């Protein structure tokens, strides 16, 4: 008779849920962050021109 | 992506101060050519946009001036931005007139 | 399973005793089946004397 | 949020019957002065939106007339909705006048 020897279950997942969320093709968070920014990095939105 | 943000506005210049009326923003593309040639090579960018909006062929110019090759510059960098560049900071808004749609 | 080894290693050591009363009673039988092979045993006296 | 849906339209009308033309919807914010006394205070809101937009500083009056303190009152209760607030329930739009883009 011979004891069971310890096992040790690693973590294990084919998908976690970072690569589940990025599966998806857009990511409406990340659209819209990049969007809404686009205004703020490709334009002023502070200075004021009066004539 | 090598768009040009063609955007007209509107604006309503009252008896003692301005007011707007309106403002088209549009994504418009560019020729092959001008790819080609302006961009990648000599890192400039035209003050026109030749495209096709609603089965037409139309132009803009930037600040409605005569056409000019703008040397493209980067962007401001905010947070979580990639490199991007745009030719024009500001943006053209049309000289106060009075009571003139302008 | 580590309880009935134990148990089972108690069970041989306390059979032990009754083996020896076997031996002491049929030694042929005894010294055949501890063996293996079916042989023919003597007086021990101490110690099983055996031949095939 | 306190923002004023400042909106614009230009309206056809023709000899026998009405069209539009645009709708130029815009979200303006408030001055700081202003939520802090007549919003959080008062109760109530202009009916004018200082604020700067493409670059320039624009208001809106609304209906097109003189500035009034506007009694903010609760938004009708539609399904899951929560607490909203809203000056103006109607939206304003021009007077009909023959043959004019009003």
């Amino acid at each position: 008779i011979t004891m069971l020897e310890d096992h040790e279950f690693v973590p294990l997942e084919v998908y976690t849920r970072h690569e589940i969320k990025d599966s998806g093709l857009l990511d409406y968070t990340e659209v819209q962050r990049r969007n809404q920014l686009h205004d703020l990095r490709f334009a002023d939105i502070d200075t004021v021109i009066h004539a | 992506m090598y768009y040009k943000d063609v955007t007209v506005s509107q604006v309503w210049f009252g008896h003692r101060y301005s007011q707007f009326m309106g403002i088209f923003e549009d994504r418009a593309p560019v020729p092959f050519e001008e790819v080609i040639d302006k961009i990648n090579a000599k890192g400039v960018c035209r003050s026109t946009a030749k495209y096709v909006r609603n089965n037409l062929e139309t132009t803009a110019f930037h600040r409605d001036d005569h056409e000019t090759d703008m040397e493209l510059k980067p962007a401001n960098a905010a947070t979580r931005t990639s490199r991007g560049w745009h030719t024009t900071d500001l943006k053209y808004n049309p000289s106060r007139v009075e009571a003139f749609h302008r | 399973l580590g309880r009935v080894a134990i148990a089972w290693c108690e069970l041989q050591n306390h059979e032990l005793t009754l083996w020896n009363e076997a031996r002491k009673l049929n030694p042929n039988a005894i010294a055949s089946v501890t063996v293996g092979r079916r042989v023919s045993a003597r007086m021990l006296g101490d110690v099983m004397a055996v031949s095939t």
